[PDB]
């Protein structure tokens, strides 16, 4: 009877400013989170071009990825609003001259 | 105001004990004592970097 | 029976089993008279309810006793019918089985 | 409940009944009066206490209080 | 479990418990029996107290019957339903109860 | 998230344009040229966000109002205002400022 | 039958922790000065901060530059955990910082004006990703703590104004201990601060304010 | 740079023999607990003064507090009477004794009885107990001098019944927090105290000198002189 | 309540569990069998930090009594109780019995 509202309640939470990792968790947030369509998840394997906080570049080594085109970009979504009037907003993570691979944040 | 530990530092919440037994919900007691470790953990890492990066 | 029938008056008087009167007629018990009950070894006693009132669509201050509220008889004017409603299906939501 | 209270009250009167419509037929009498003229209201309680406070310090026997109805 | 985050607490530096001792803070003078602490993270759910105020003195009226609205969305006017009605009669509260009808 | 909307009504249609008697230059003052709040004006508990206004008619007022216009020479005016303003309680800043246009005109 | 103590710094340590002293005490008194100076020191002291702030080609705090990895309210919470100390009788003035690089906007490329000063020298403020123009300015002030009830907004008169929230107290940590010396004990504080301040200073101001407070029940008059 | 308040509002109240209400008003926000705490706690325990610590009855003659006596009172109530009497020493001694060597015809007992040592006061004429003439008896007190709380290890070591040590006039100070406005700042403190003595001292003096204690404690490193100064 | 005449303003959850816990006792505490002639000492006492509260110690007391047929009659004497209860000493109106 508690779990049902522990779990019930988790889900009407609030987001906030400073996003902070929880300390005690399940790791089931790295799923979550990946399984639904709010992160950037990178298509194909390459080096950061230039990142600044509205879109990303990417240019992808053709040597081991199948044939692409050799720049792929992703625009941020900065400050959109959703059903509840909760702000959304993306923040890249990369720096510029990453390694990165297909299925990163 | 709020209790501090004798370090120094502060309690930020007060819940009431009052609560747990009554509403078995233990495992929120055990996520304190993780917790506790967890932040004990931190401070130990931060002592051994507050010198020789 | 001391506390079955505390507050409540009495219909009539009630006779020792040795042969003189305790409490007579139209006497409301009390914490006081109701130590002399389970005294002198007494295990029945007759009570005015209010099933037994005879005023006409209403009741009278005596066929129901102490106002079980304010320990004191009942004043004339407390809608005891309303009272009484929603002091039963109140603790239902508890009573389950 | 500032300085008096039912429990005082109903040491005169009874029933706790007529205690509400002796005070309010007071208080009314108490405010048409005009006692509203404003350098008062402003240090003192309103006039739905001060009767409570009359009838408590047994000061207007209230079997006067009707007799100011008909001085209506 | 248990013995695995009491292994960590002592690597820690603290009890093999979680309790501690606390000091009050408006005087110094700590407490008896040592205190449970810990982190316990914590969220802030979407029933916030600015979008429950809602107070109203006179406003608008319902068209087919010329009563408050309710809501707050408009300006609201809180229910005095009918199980409220009862609760005033068993006072024998008449009066509260006759202008609570009408003039309100 | 508000939004305003202006009508075609039976007696003309109705203006959001920034002129509205018995209105001062200072609630007007965080108001540009064109009848919408700027773009970084702190709005305030009850602001005008857009100022509209609408025609009116059958007035036959009452001979007091009729002595009190005869006074100030107090005109009577046909329109009155009907504009956006933010509900008590709230506050906040403004981030867009979307504006749809008529059609075929 | 005289003891009077005499303050001491005794036991400097870590990033700005300290050890405070006061050597002979009345044999019960410690515990009182412990508690007085560990109240009034967590919330009277009075420091300065960033109040207010324009970027340059900005409008609101829900926006975003080119060529910038941050964002404009991650930057204006940078700027909050900045640690600034002032003279004695300055009380208000401007800091400006305007630049052209390419790399990491630290704190301490703010304008080397007379009288501020900037402990916080590692604390980055933006990153620029590529090379371009960058340029604000941010009032600091005087100030000290009164409760997220009793603070004024803080009037803006610009366009690109935008208030910024400003935690005065520099104080982080405090906590005593009393030790007894035979008819005699000695009071060991700890102090730790962000480094605006000194720490005999901090303690001899809180012992100031606290005695004048005390200074009434001395005449059981008005003032 | 906005000048801490000050109280600016003082309402003294006397209610009882040794006994005050003062009320202090308009003090900035906690300050009245960490100002009712060392009042307090001061006040109470670090005040010097004299106060009877031991009693002695037939020289030894009295064990428990369960031996009969030729009065109306037990030993218990004898002891609890004697541990009351109000004492003003000397500077000049360090010890008091009171005797209450006594062997008459059932008398009323007072303070104006017990031939006494050098420097005692009595201060009073509180009443100890009731003779009733039998057979002998006698009373031995003890009187010593100090400040602070003495604690009393054990209750009746050899042939003394020993008690811990008050050193102190003032017996009560249960203070209080209330709320209190100035304005629009409405979160400030309003302190109550309730001091009761034992009549060496008036209470409101008692309290200066508690005061005058602290920020006496000081003056090495703050300038009591200048605060004074306003 | 109107339903039965038991009250219905009883402390409930907490402000029970102080009253018991420093209602209880504790055979060897500091302190123990102690002698003091009043509340106020008690108060003096317990705030010096010395005695433990669950000790036992003796109070004599002396105060009114209401009797069932409204008589008042004066109570007296030493009585042996704990130096938690003596704390609550203060509250009790005069009327009621210790
Ligand atoms: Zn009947």
């Amino acid at each position: 009877n508690r779990v049902l509202m522990g779990a019930n309640m988790q889900r009407q939470a609030v987001p906030t400013l400073k996003s902070e990792k929880p300390l005690v968790g399940t790791g089931m947030e790295k799923i979550v989170a990946r399984d639904s369509g709010n992160c950037i998840i990178a298509r194909n394997v390459g080096e950061v071009a230039e990142v600044d906080s509205n879109r990303i570049v990417i240019k992808v080594d053709t040597e081991k990825s199948q044939t692409s085109n050799l720049v792929d970009i992703y625009s941020l979504t900065k400050f959109k609003r959703s059903n509840k009037n909760t702000c959304i907003n993306q923040r890249p993570i990369v720096n510029v001259g990453d390694k990165v691979e297909a299925g990163d944040i | 105001d709020m209790p501090y530990m004798e370090d120094g530092t502060p309690v930020d919440v007060c819940l009431n004990p009052l609560g747990i037994p009554s509403r078995m919900n233990i495992g929120q007691i055990l996520e304190a004592h993780l917790g506790l470790a967890s932040y004990g953990l931190g401070k130990k890492i931060e002592k051994t970097l507050e010198k020789t990066r | 029976l001391v506390e079955r029938a505390l507050g409540r008056t009495l219909a009539a008087d009630v006779v020792t089993e040795k042969g003189v009167v305790l409490l007579e007629a139209g006497t409301l018990l009390d914490e006081n008279l109701v130590e002399l009950l389970d005294d002198n070894g007494i295990d029945m006693i007759k009570v005015r309810s209010p099933i037994t009132c005879k005023t006409r669509r209403g009741l009278c201050a005596k066929c129901y006793g102490r106002d079980l509220a304010r320990e004191r008889q009942v004043n004339v004017g407390e809608s005891v019918g309303v009272i009484a409603a929603q002091s039963i299906g109140e603790p239902g939501t508890q009573l389950t089985m | 409940m500032a300085r008096v209270t039912v429990e005082d009250c109903l040491d005169k009167v009874e029933t706790r009944f007529d205690l509400v419509v002796l005070a309010s037929m007071r208080a009314n009498k108490i405010l048409k009066n005009g006692y509203s003229e404003s350098m008062e209201n402003e240090k003192k309680e309103k006039a739905t206490v001060v009767a409570l406070r009359e009838i408590a310090e047994s000061e207007i026997t209230s079997e006067q209080i009707l007799r100011n109805e008909i001085e209506g | 479990k248990e013995e695995d985050i009491k292994s960590l607490l002592k690597i820690g530096g603290f009890a093999t418990n979680g309790q501690m001792k606390l000091f009050d803070g408006r005087t110094g003078k700590p407490f008896d029996r040592h205190v449970t602490v810990g982190y316990m993270y914590m969220l802030k759910l979407d029933h916030l107290v600015d979008d429950k105020m809602h107070a109203r003195s006179t406003g608008s009226y319902s068209l087919v019957t010329q009563q408050p609205l309710g809501g707050k969305a408009q300006f609201g006017g809180q229910r005095f339903g009918e199980m409220e009605v009862w609760a005033l009669q068993a006072y024998g509260a008449a009066y509260t109860l006759r202008e609570m009808l009408t003039v309100k | 998230e508000f939004t305003c909307v202006a009508r075609d009504t039976k007696l003309g249609p109705e203006e959001i344009t920034a002129d509205i008697p018995n209105v001062s230059e200072s609630s007007l003052a965080k108001l540009d040229e064109s009848g919408i709040v700027h773009i970084g004006a702190n709005v305030e508990a009850g602001d005008i966000l857009v100022a509209k206004i609408t025609p009116k008619a059958e007035q036959q007022l009452t001979p007091e109002e009729r002595l009190l216009r005869a006074i100030f020479n107090e005109k009577a005016s046909n329109v009155v205002d009907s504009s956006l303003r933010m509900p008590s309680g709230t506050s906040g800043t403004v981030i867009n400022v979307q504006v749809f246009e008529n059609d075929k005109g | 039958l005289e003891f009077v103590p005499n303050i001491q710094l005794k036991e400097d340590l870590g990033a700005f922790s300290y050890k405070v002293q006061l050597s002979p005490v009345e044999k019960g008194m410690a515990h009182i000065l412990g508690n007085s100076i560990r109240r009034v020191l967590l919330s009277s002291l009075s420091g300065a901060s960033i109040i207010k702030v324009n970027i340059a080609n900005v409008l609101h705090e829900y926006s975003t530059l080119e060529d910038v990895k941050e964002d404009v309210v991650e930057i204006v919470s940078n700027l909050k955990k900045v640690a600034i100390k002032l003279d004695t009788g300055i009380d208000r003035l401007d800091l400006e910082l305007s630049v052209n690089k390419s790399g990491v906007v630290s704190a301490g490329d703010f304008k080397t004006t007379q009288g501020v000063e900037i402990i916080n020298k590692d604390q980055p403020i933006a990153t620029l990703t590529n090379q371009r123009a960058f340029s604000l300015t941010a009032t600091v002030s005087v100030g000290r703590n009164v409760g997220i009830l009793s603070a004024i907004p803080t009037e803006l008169e610009r366009v690109g104004d935008i208030a910024v929230d400003a935690d005065f107290n520099p104080i982080k940590r405090v906590a005593f201990e009393v030790f007894d010396n035979g008819d005699s004990e000695t009071l060991e504080v700890f102090v730790k601060t962000n480094g605006t301040i000194e720490p005999l200073a901090a303690v001899t101001k809180a012992l100031e304010y606290f005695c004048e407070q005390i200074s009434v029940f001395v005449s059981l008059r008005v003032p | 740079l906005e000048n801490l308040l000050h109280p600016t509002n003082i309402k003294i109240d006397e209610y009882a023999k040794n006994a005050t209400k003062f009320s202090f008003e308009a003090l900035e926000r906690g300050v009245g607990y960490t100002l009712g705490f060392a009042l307090k706690q001061t006040m109470l325990y670090s005040i010097a003064g004299a106060c009877v610590t031991s009693i002695k009855i037939n020289d030894g003659k009295v064990t428990s507090l369960e031996d009969v006596i030729p009065c109306d009172e037990t030993v218990a109530d004898i002891i609890l009477n004697v541990k009351s009497l109000s004492v003003t020493l000397a500077e000049d001694v360090e010890t008091g004794t009171i005797t209450f060597e006594l062997s008459g015809s059932e008398e009323e007992i007072f303070s104006e009885e017990a031939k006494l040592s050098e420097g005692l006061a009595i201060t009073e004429e509180v009443f100890i107990c009731s003779y009733n003439g039998g057979k002998k008896l006698k009373i031995e007190a003890k009187v010593e001098k100090g400040v602070g709380f003495r604690p009393a290890q054990d209750n009746f070591k050899d042939g003394e019944f020993l008690l811990d040590a008050t050193f102190s006039p003032v017996v009560f100070c249960d203070f209080e927090i209330k709320d209190a406005r100035v304005g629009r700042r409405t979160d400030l403190d309003k302190l109550e105290l309730n001091i009761k003595t034992n009549g060496n001292v008036n209470c409101e003096e008692a309290l200066r000198l508690a005061a005058t204690k602290i920020q006496n404690q000081l003056r090495n490193i703050v300038d009591i002189e200048e605060i004074n100064k306003g | 309540s109107p339903a039965s005449g038991q009250p219905i303003i009883t402390p409930t959850q907490d402000i029970v569990l102080g009253l018991y816990y420093i209602t209880r006792e504790k055979e060897g505490a500091r302190g123990e069998g102690k002698l003091f002639s009043s509340y106020e000492d008690v108060s003096r006492a317990y705030n010096s930090g010395t005695i433990d509260i669950h000790a036992k110690i003796k109070l004599r007391i002396d105060r009114q009594v209401f009797d069932t047929k409204g008589n008042t009659y004066n109570e007296k004497g030493v009585v042996n109780t704990t130096v938690g209860r003596a704390l609550l000493l203060n509250i009790l109106p005069e009327g009621l019995s210790f």
